[PDB]
RNA sequence: UUGAGCCUUGAUGUGUAGGAUAGGUGGGAGGCUUUGAAGUGUGGACGCCAGUCUGCAUGGAGCCGACCUUGAAAUACCACC
RNA sequence: AGGCGGCCCCCUGGACGAAGACUGACGCUCAGGUGCGAAAGCGUGGGGAGCAAACAGGAUUAGAUACCCUGGUAGUCCACGCCGUAAACGAUGUCGACUUGGAGGUUGUGCCCUUGAGGCGUGGCUUCCGGAGCUAACGCGUUAAGUCGACCGCCUGGGGA
């Protein structure tokens, strides 16, 4: 139950939800928060108004692990992809590294051609 | 077209984002971006360069 | 449209004092007799100072601190989408909006005397105990989700 | 390696006022702890923020009673729950 | 033609330049033939991430059998074998000569110690803007719907069909 004080964090932001995880370098998820957790419907869940109020709800999910130094990984296009990071910095945590890992389309299967209006 | 197997040279033309440096930025003619894309493909199929990026 | 005349700047009074007290004796004027409110202004405070606050000097300060609108709600549309939207209120007249919500209820309620119809209203206003405020808050609470847009 | 039950063992335990966290309870001056007490907190649980346990910073045989004084009742040493 | 982008190794049609040469009208077109296929479809055996007819739901609505959302088989892929049709479209049959351009791309190549980065030329293919001419009009415009000739394929109002 001593604090670990060092680790990693993973950010996901899609066009329909922001999902943030505080992780371990072994690939474990230690605590999580979702922007649909604020009760908001549809693409609201991808805005800073939703993503900025998931960060300290994610810091609450590791309250017995104890955090201080974090290395961040970020994926997805959603607007909330950085306000959730600044809100976590403003919670009293210190970012050791920031890296973007958003995929570049490879094969991609089938796209909308043929796109909804 | 020339020296495309040297990766210590080729890494001056490709980004940390896993992409390519524009010909506007290297100051080069349009067909140098084709020469560069061919160098990239000819380094990929020779085990000199990776095919993809991400952590 | 955009013009519209420039909105007014009101006035203070050489006896009633501040711009809001000069508004209190001029708002909700009916029948134009203009001698009724000068016996009701700062005259409901001596019992308020022993019911829902202290002193005749803070009895009306606290009423416009307990009745404090910070957000307005209104419909907004953009083509084929409509939302109820929340907007922060401008501070400069904020306490005059709160004043209006008290002096009108003394007219819209008809129970015993006018020497009671405002004093009985103010003693709940100095406590944020207005009519149906739970369902009023339920609209602003529902509109909060629309500051996240679509 | 562990699901489940069961044995085994430790921390407990206070208010109020005063030194004093007396759990209950039956005896009671030479007997006991070395895989253990101190520090008093960094930090973990609980909290009267004191203290104890997990485990350290850490050491490492002691200690305790008189005078003083609380209370039905005592504070080494030793059962029982 | 329809269509076709990877790197790497074979097999291969056609077109095109430089400087010459050997045949001697051997050319141009073409009914019916003789051979091609994009999507979809039919056959025999495999295949199944993503997309999705059909289908079953959510709905929505007056109703929803559909849009929109949740799932989803056929079909898409391959061994091949069939099918022969298209807004197969710059809606312009094939073939040849004559003749204002500009801007630009793409590929050979003649020449000046290329002492050559440069400059002066010159064939092939081809995009956009447009002039004389043509056209009802828009467009075609030296890659002409122009100027003129050889041959072939077609055709004489919709509604019905």
């Amino acid at each position: 139950r001593k604090q670990v004080s060092d680790g990693v964090a993973h950010i996901h932001a899609s066009f329909n939800n922001t999902i943030v995880t505080i992780t371990d370098r072994q690939g474990n998820a230690l605590g999580w928060a979702t922007a649909g957790g604020s009760g908001f419907r549809g693409s609201r869940k991808s805005t800073p108004f939703a993503a900025q109020v998931a960060a300290e709800r994610c810091a609450d999910a590791v309250k017995e692990y104890g955090i201080k130094n974090l290395e961040v990984m970020v994926k997805g296009p959603g607007p909330g992809r950085e306000s959730t990071i600044r809100a976590l910095n403003a919670a009293g945590f210190r970012i050791t590294n920031i890296t973007d890992v958003t995929p570049i389309p490879h094969n991609g299967c089938r796209p909308p051609k043929k796109r909804r209006v | 077209e020339i020296d495309y197997k040297d990766i210590a040279t080729l890494k001056n033309y490709i980004t940390e984002s896993g992409k390519i440096v524009p010909s506007r930025i290297t100051g080069t003619r349009a067909k140098y971006q084709r020469q560069l894309a061919r160098a990239i493909k000819r380094a990929r199929y020779l085990s000199l360069l990776p095919y993809t990026d991400r952590h | 449209r955009r013009r519209v005349i420039g909105q007014r700047k009101i006035l203070p009074d050489p006896k009633f004092g501040s711009e809001l007290l000069a508004k209190f004796v001029n708002i909700l004027m009916v029948d134009g007799k203009k001698s009724t409110a000068e016996s009701i202004v700062y005259s409901a405070l001596e019992t308020l100072a022993q019911r829902s606050g202290k002193s005749e000097l803070e009895a009306f300060e606290v009423a416009l601190e307990n009745v404090r609108p910070t957000v307005e709600v209104k419909s907004r549309r953009v083509g084929g989408s409509t939302y109820q939207v929340p907007v922060e209120v401008r501070p400069v007249r904020r306490n005059a909006l709160a004043m209006r919500w008290i002096v009108e209820a003394a007219r819209k309620r008809g129970d015993k005397s006018m020497a009671l119809r405002l004093a009985n209203e103010l003693s709940d206003a100095a406590e944020n105990k207005g009519t149906a405020v739970k369902k009023r808050e339920d609209v602003h609470r529902m509109a909060e989700a629309n500051k996240a847009f679509a």
